[PDB]
């Protein structure tokens, strides 16, 4: 009766984008859906016994014309080992850093890693660590839907390897990771563009079992407003 | 400007080893 | 005898792909092609006698939901005037503000406009503004081949009505355009490519009348050579 | 924090 | 190695 919970719903699979950039240039995308979530990892062979599907990074290549910066990318993602994981639980998203890589963490901008405020923690190692609540999402997108405040954020990004760009061109860094829960992305584009009017507009929330709904911006955030009365806070 | 890499299991750095030769 | 060379040949038009930003957010892109370059207009014309292909920037729209932010981008846009004029003139590319938003710009990474040494300058009013040069360009490209450097930037990004964003989120500002000349994306993929093998590899110098070369990195870095040595140097 | 907007004129 |  509600479309959107089934976002929550036991089974459900959220389909989740990967995209990394090796010193700021895009090398590599893939879609997953997976109930263990996912592990950033570095080589196809070494750990093929862990929980979470296998997301391998794409070796540098080996050109002779920038083969001394590569040749860090290559050591990076040789170090990563079991990898790191990315999963979700009810509302809430974790992560862990199975291998050897200390990895920075921050929710911000599709385009942006790095808005200077520094990042929103270090994956840890020895326990998961919450990364993403659904709840204060939806929360901050209804307050978006009216106007009252700005597009809630959704990307992942995971600096791989070295410190967080802080006041630093991202680009400089040798592995950046993008993850984007694809229904976050659907979900904010649909409020945007129900608030140029009162006409129905398609949402794919890509994930299982899930056709696209085709609704009105009162119908979407009645929807929203119902979602997040029955979320955890 | 080269890139400082954060990983454990690096050894640690030359001074803080302990020289057995 | 060098197909690099039709780069330069009088009479050929170099593509431009042109991609305009609203506070982070791509709302348009473009490729375009003109002897008299570009203008980047907001849809108040309103002389029919400029040069350049307008291209015209969208209208932001009107959401419930950020109202108050692309009020002000529509202000900026409305006071575009005759436009951001950007053209070339052999191996150099020109800009010129005129309208009355103040801008700034950079050479800078396709992804990144603001690398945090500033702006390389402020498009004049008044008098044409130097924003690229190929015969540096092309020389960079000569060390990346040989290794011995990092890939030229070529990515032409404009900060419109608004200070650079220097220490700041560039997706911030109201009104960012990144401008590609796609020869030059063109020419540094296939010297990435080219360092892999000694393979052909193909590379596309999207201007007029272009087709697709199939060179040797042996190849293209005699052409690139055989360039260089036309070009002009101060 | 507001935009401050370079546009001459006026 | 220019890292720039």
């Amino acid at each position: 009766e509600n479309p959107l919970k089934r976002l929550l719903v036991p089974g459900e699979e959220w389909e989740f984008e990967v995209t990394a950039f090796y010193r700021g240039r895009q090398v590599f995308q893939q879609t997953i859906s997976c109930p263990e979530g996912l592990r950033l990892v570095g080589s196809e062979v070494g750990d093929r016994t862990l929980p979470g599907w296998p997301v391998t990074l794409p070796d540098p290549g080996m050109s002779l014309t920038d083969r001394g910066v590569m040749s860090y990318v290559r050591h990076v993602l040789s170090c990563l080992g079991g990898g790191l994981a990315l999963w979700r639980a009810g509302q809430w998203l974790w992560a862990q850093r199975l291998g050897h890589c200390h990895t920075y963490w921050a929710v911000s901008e599709e385009l942006l890693p790095n808005s200077g405020h520094g990042p929103d923690g270090e994956v840890p190692k020895d326990k998961e660590g919450g990364v993403f609540d659904l709840g204060p999402f939806i929360v901050d997108l209804i307050t978006f839907t009216e106007g009252s405040g700005r597009s809630p954020r959704y990307a992942l990004w995971f600096c791989v390897g070295e410190s967080w760009p802080q006041d630093q061109p991202w680009t400089k860094r040798l592995v950046m990771v993008k993850v984007v829960p694809t229904c976050l992305r659907a979900l904010v584009e649909m409020a945007r563009v129900g608030g140029a009017s009162s006409l129905e507009n398609t949402v794919d929330l890509h994930i299982s079992n899930s056709h696209p709904l085709s609704l009105t911006s009162d119908q979407y955030k009645a929807y929203l407003q119902d979602l997040v009365e029955g979320m955890d806070f | 400007q080269e890139p400082e890499l954060l990983i454990s299991g690096m050894e640690k750095p030359l001074p803080l080893r302990t020289d057995w030769s």
